[PDB]
């Protein structure tokens, strides 16, 4: 049994606790989770190898930043989660998250997870955001946002089709157990 | 439930970027449908139908141009309302976005996995498809994947005409804004409701392909005259809620057997004066050249005339007209072509009165096997 730290950063209202719940718990919260932060545990394999997870539900709000930052401390892989129906949540990614596990943690790695990747084709998602004068975080977005700021890989989940969730915590423990070039 | 078409196309200049081409009227892109009646409150599904014809370049390929201005096919947008016929949907707020279809380009996803035995092979049809045909797929299918490619309307239904609307409820409509008529007469006739919107619908044409294996890229640009070949501005009315045109340019089918149009046109003159005119057709091949656009001549021409010389205006219904080829002298001259066939009705009936008067009559084959069809409408 071998335990990774995986503090699981990112806005609120964008995918957290959502993809955690759905990892941890196997539920897709209904509505925004007020958090302040969690501890989990649950049983997962990488790639044939069987890992121990002891997990963290950050805040993504700017008010508790202290006890998140306490948080960063002892993380092996940083996963930001920020919805990619609101990709304002990608350029906070941009601005702080990733710049605070950083300076928290530098070189410590970092998985990026791209939320709602279903809703890059929902109506609803493409419509509010053309109506909010940007575009939902296409792959080629995020995977910039993960070559400029070193992320592992950049993932997508949908924790609403309970898309990618096992997979991705399984590369936020790969970012670690294997650790990339 | 009828097949067919019931208002006017409400015309909107549409921009480069997405965008309004009149953002003027971004406030006022309005339509108000009138006529709406008894049959029009039971009429089991009506749906207003919108359409983008990318004006413009024939292709967004990049490496060409294109004359700028070529009407080329983009897709259909269709819901029923046959619920706010009825009225239940009773809101100036409800923005209706609009799932856009263009038709099915799907040629980026599809090619990147065909390996290990390869055995296909078909055409190019992302555009072109009868447009009678997505009418109808348009009609059954009740998804589109539009993914966000769509257009907003707020909606209601009015009481009350042009003018009782126009004061009850001016608020929403003024003068300056657009007006589109359901195409046809209505259940009660005020003697002197004079209108003269004569709505012709292009429904299709055929036409073949000729020397060069790419069926020529037919656009057919038909130009309205006096009896003396003199065109006049903005008798064809491309559509509705803007202002008519002096020639009128169809859809470039980019190499196609059987174009069907589904265009609509209204035409409106002089009442006294429209007895005593004609029209004139072009039909040019379109190759991807600017310069071979503009050099390249109608290879085949057409011209059909407005009164039957009886003095009555050719009546509704579809009239057929010939694809006219070789030298047009014979038919762009002031009025020598109104002497000559024009139109297949008119031609047949020459060749029967031929066999039984046989006075010098030898159909030129330059009416060759291209053709054009229009149904006309005539709400004068
Ligand atoms: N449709 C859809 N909505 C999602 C998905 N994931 C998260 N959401 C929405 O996001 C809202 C908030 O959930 P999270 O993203 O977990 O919030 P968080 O990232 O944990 O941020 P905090 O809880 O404030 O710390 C929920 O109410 C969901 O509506 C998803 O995969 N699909
Ligand atoms: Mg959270």
């Amino acid at each position: 049994m071998q335990s990774i730290k995986c503090v699981v950063v990112g806005d609120g209202a964008v995918g957290k606790t959502c993809l955690l719940i759905c990892y941890t718990t196997n539920a897709f919260p209904k509505e925004y989770i007020p958090t302040v932060f969690d501890n989990y545990s649950a049983q997962s394999a990488v790639d044939g190898r069987t890992v121990n997870l002891n997990l963290w539900d950050t805040a993504g709000l700017e008010e508790y930043d202290r006890l998140r930052t306490l948080s960063y401390p002892q993380t092996n892989v940083f996963v930001i989660c920020f919805s990619i129906a609101s990709p304002p949540s990608y350029e906070n990614v941009r601005h702080k998250w990733h710049p605070e596990v950083c300076h928290h943690c530098p070189d410590v790695p970092i998985l990026l997870v791209g939320t709602k990747k279903d809703l890059r084709a929902q109506p609803d998602t493409l419509r509010r955001l053309k109506e909010q004068g940007q575009a939902p975080i296409t792959p080629q977005q995020g995977q910039a946002l993960a070559k400029q700021i070193h992320a592992v890989r950049y993932l997508e989940c949908s924790a609403l089709q309970q898309d990618g969730v096992k997979e991705v915590f399984a590369e936020a423990v790969r970012a670690v157990l294997n650790p990339t070039p | 439930d009828q097949s067919t078409f019931i208002s006017e196309n409400y015309l909107i200049r549409w921009g480069s970027n997405g965008m309004p081409k009149e953002i003027e009227k971004l406030n006022n892109l309005q339509a108000v449908f009138t006529d709406l009646s008894s049959m029009d409150l039971i009429r089991p599904r009506v749906s207003l139908v919108c359409q983008i014809v990318r004006v413009g370049h024939m292709e967004l390929k990049e490496g060409k141009k294109h004359t700028c201005g070529l009407r080329r096919p983009f897709g259909v947008a269709v819901m029923d309302i046959t619920d706010i016929i009825h009225g239940k949907v009773d809101d100036e707020e409800k923005q209706h976005f609009i799932p856009f279809q263009q038709i099915a380009m799907e040629t980026y996803i599809r090619q990147r996995q065909l390996i290990m035995s390869p055995l296909i092979t078909s055409h190019v049809i992302g555009e072109n498809e009868p447009l009678t045909s997505v009418l109808n797929k348009v009609i059954a299918a009740k998804e589109v994947n539009h993914k966000g490619q769509g257009l907003w309307v707020s909606l209601k239904l009015l009481p009350g005409d042009l003018t009782q609307v126009q004061k009850n409820f001016s608020h929403l409509v003024d003068r300056s804004t657009a007006i589109a008529r359901k195409m046809g007469f209505p259940e009660i006739i005020l003697p002197g409701d004079v209108r003269n919107d004569i709505y012709v619908t292009l429904i299709h044409g055929e036409f073949d392909k000729g020397k060069k294996k790419t069926p020529k890229n037919v656009e057919v640009t038909m130009s309205v005259h006096d009896e003396e070949g003199k065109l006049l501005e903005k008798a064809i009315h491309p559509g509705a809620g803007y202002e008519g045109i002096s020639e009128y340019k169809s859809v470039v089918y980019y190499q196609v057997k059987q174009p069907c149009w589904y265009e609509t046109v209204k035409v409106s003159i002089a009442i006294e004066e429209v007895t005593r005119c004609h029209i004139r057709f072009t039909f040019r091949h379109r190759s991807s050249q600017e310069t071979r656009d503009k050099s390249e001549r109608a290879f085949g021409v057409a011209f059909v005339k407005l009164m039957n010389p009886d003095g009555t205006t050719l009546q509704d219904g579809r009239h057929d007209l010939v694809v006219y080829k070789g030298d047009n002298k014979k038919m762009e001259d002031a009025k020598f072509y109104l002497t000559l066939p024009g139109t297949k009705m008119e031609m047949e009936e020459k060749e029967l009165q031929a066999s039984k008067n046989l006075v010098t009559f030898t159909p030129s084959k330059d009416s060759t096997k291209d053709s054009f069809q229009i149904a006309t409408l005539i709400c004068s």
